[PDB]
């Protein structure tokens, strides 16, 4: 579910670090540092998104319970209305 | 028609649907507020027709034929009338 | 009863007028005692016919009302028995359609 | 009163959706912590190019040109 | 309680890693990867705990709720349904009042006994 995002972020960070360290002695580190900063910002954003998703799902039980109650009430109302309309159309 | 085959349930359902449509056009959708002549004329005609039809149906039901005109009685009466 | 419009309202009004149909005095004809089944257990004779045709008895002809509202067995008198102001030539009391 | 051949009375209060189900959902605290302006003002805002990558996370839910413009010291 | 604390700890770790990477990177750049791996492991442990705690939060429902939407649409639909139900109840009450008035009129016009017996106690 939400762990796949963190796994992809960690894999991207590891791949960026490996690609930076593979050719680090060829050119200057001015671009490698910026790439590492961008990867760290992406990892921080992914972790913040995961934390927000966890905070939203903390009340997922109550959310689903209230949604099911509302759906049951609406279904009962629609069924009663449909039965009344069908009886009237038949008569 | 002073007869009785298949009009009661149909007329009752039609009157109920017309009353529901009138109540809807009067209270839910119309120029009451925002939160013409044709609809008003149609509603007035429907109400007048429903009232007149109910009155005429009640009058015809009160004046409908009683349990008279049985089989053998009508047979003998028609035979005597034919002979005369 | 689900979808109703002006055409639907007009059709419903026409159907009601086809199926069910200033004084407008409705002659409340009461159940006459001179019948055949639960009336007097007698056959149709001149007495019952004269009582239902001349007096206000809805036995065979019909119970006549005031204001010259003659309602015989086949009298299509121009009375005002309807709930409107149109005193047109109404159909007979029997109205056998 | 109820004579012969009288139809049965329905229940007093069965499962009904005609009541104010909005308060039963407990949506008051959400509307208070938002401030349909409350839900609309929380779409692109969190609380009161790296920026283009950060804005995509709130919206959806070359290299040398961007690196030459990153000249900044400690402060 | 524990899930919110774990989420706050993960957010704080991410902020600390971002602040450390914002400074002059002199050591190995593997610190960000290690922090991301630790966050992934913490998220996996939290998901395992939620699945073992018999929580009523399925993966499909959680994915659909996290699709960038909220219950505002459902709340508006419920409000519209309540308004429509109130309007229908008012229309039905008006229709019942009109039917009672027509019944009383027909009773006073043609016959009051049957109409009164049918309108009083059915």
């Amino acid at each position: 579910r939400l762990s796949t995002l963190i796994e992809f972020l960690l894999h991207r960070a590891y791949s960026e670090l490996m690609v930076l360290t593979d050719l680090l002695p060829r050119k200057s580190d001015v671009e490698r540092k910026i790439e590492i900063v961008q990867f760290a910002s992406r990892t921080r954003q992914l972790f913040v998104r995961l934390l927000a998703l966890v905070k939203w799902a903390n009340d997922a039980g109550k959310v689903e319970k209230c949604a099911m109650i509302s759906s049951f009430l609406d279904q009962q109302a629609i069924l009663f209305v449909d039965t009344a309309d069908r009886l009237a159309s038949l008569a | 028609m002073a007869d009785r085959l298949t009009q009661l349930q149909d007329a009752v359902n039609s009157l109920a649907d017309q009353f529901c449509n009138a109540i809807g056009v009067l209270q839910q959708c119309g120029p009451p507020a925002s939160f013409a002549n044709p609809t008003e004329e149609y509603a007035q005609l429907f109400a007048a027709l429903i009232a007149r039809t109910a009155k005429d149906i009640d009058v015809l039901i009160d004046s409908l034929p009683s349990e008279e005109s049985t089989a053998a009685l009508q047979a003998a009466s028609l035979y005597k009338l034919e002979e005369e | 009863l689900s979808r109703n419009e002006i055409i639907q309202s007009y059709l419903s009004r026409q159907s009601s007028l086809l199926s069910s149909s200033a004084r407008q005095p409705h002659v409340l004809l009461p159940l006459p005692t001179p019948t055949d089944l639960p009336g007097l257990t007698r056959e149709v004779t001149q007495d019952d016919l004269d009582r239902i045709q001349a007096q206000q008895w809805p036995g065979v002809n019909g119970c006549e009302d005031t204001q010259g509202n003659w309602y015989d067995w086949t009298q299509c008198i121009s009375l005002d028995p309807h709930g409107d102001d149109g005193r047109l030539n109404i159909l007979p009391y029997v109205c056998l359609d | 009163g109820p004579f012969y051949l009288m139809r049965e009375l329905p229940g007093s209060t069965e499962l009904t959706g005609s009541t104010n189900l909005i308060t039963h959902y407990n949506l008051e605290q959400a509307y208070n912590k938002f401030c349909d302006l409350p839900g609309m003002i929380d779409l692109p805002g969190s609380h009161d190019l790296r920026s283009l990558i950060e804005k995509p996370p709130i919206l959806g839910g070359g290299t040398m040109l961007s690196g030459f413009r990153l000249h900044t010291g400690p402060l | 309680h524990l899930e919110e604390h774990l989420e706050k700890f993960v957010e704080n770790i991410r902020q600390l890693g971002i602040i450390v990477s914002d400074f002059q990177p002199s050591s190995q750049a593997g610190l960000s990867q290690k922090l991301n791996f630790i966050v992934t492991g913490l998220q996996d442990i939290d998901k395992c705990r939620q699945q073992l705690h018999d929580i009523t939060v399925p993966l499909e429902v959680f994915e659909y709720i996290d699709q960038g939407r909220n219950p505002q649409l459902y709340t508006k639909e419920c409000l519209e349904r309540a308004l429509a139900k109130n309007e229908q109840v008012k229309g039905k009450i008006d229709t019942m009042k009109k039917f009672k008035s027509l019944l009383i009129q027909e009773l006073s016009k043609v016959f009051p006994e049957d109409m009164a017996k049918y309108r009083s106690i059915r």
